[PDB]
């Protein structure tokens, strides 16, 4: 179930819809994807039920898909290992606090470790299709 | 006034919401916490609702400047209330 290069089902997906965006730019990606963030690590005990979490995850990934296709990642092509909550927090805080790569890379890992990940995508394609549809 | 909202403030504002359901017995401080807090959430609302992150009302279906105008208050609100 753990995934095996669905970067092209996903990279597409998503650059097919913000290519329905007129006004898209970058540092409102990155603003919507930190807003993500905190609301996914919200739906968390630090909890609320398990069906409304990935939303919020499947939410911060296409900030990420949106952010290294604005960012015209270039065929970059990790798979890292989670203990603890605070483990995740850390992360994003020095890719955040401090500095597209990792921005990508973390809603993913998460839902190695976090969930499945063949389980995640299921979220994410339902809601695009909602959204394509309603743009 | 800049009227568009930073990166960095939107980063601070969750960030001291976190602190805030951190405080743990007399510690009364948290309760002003909560105050400033349910104030900067109306702050970045406000500005958010004149100048809007767009990609966000695309993706999620909902203005963000409600995120802040409406949903924290209204948490900030239930950890008041959890009091005794």
């Amino acid at each position: 179930t753990l995934t095996i290069d669905q970067l092209q089902e996903l990279l597409q997906i998503q650059k097919e819809f913000d290519d329905r965006i007129p006004t898209l730019n970058l540092r409102d990606s990155k603003i919507a994807y930190v807003v993500e963030f905190f609301e996914w690590f919200n739906t968390l005990e630090t909890g609320k039920p398990l069906d409304v979490q990935l939303d919020e995850l499947a939410d911060m990934l296409a900030f990420g898909l949106s952010i290294a296709n604005q960012s015209g990642v270039s065929l970059k092509t990790l798979g890292k290992v989670y203990f603890n909550t605070s483990s995740i927090m850390k992360d994003f805080m020095e890719d955040f606090v401090y500095f597209e790569e990792d921005s990508l890379s973390l809603p993913l890992n998460i839902a190695y470790n976090l969930y499945s990940i063949d389980q995640l995508i299921d979220a994410y394609k339902k809601k695009m299709k909602r959204n394509h549809e309603r743009q | 006034k800049k009227r568009e909202v930073t990166i960095e403030e939107i980063g601070e504002f969750h960030e001291k919401y976190l602190k805030l359901l951190f405080t743990n017995n007399d510690r009364k401080k948290a309760l002003a916490e909560i105050e400033k807090l349910k104030e900067e959430s109306i702050y970045l609302g406000e500005k958010l609702r004149l100048v809007p992150n767009h990609h966000y009302d695309a993706i999620k279906g909902k203005p963000m400047y409600k995120l802040y105008l409406y949903e924290y208050p209204d948490r900030l609100e239930h950890q008041k209330k959890i009091i005794l």
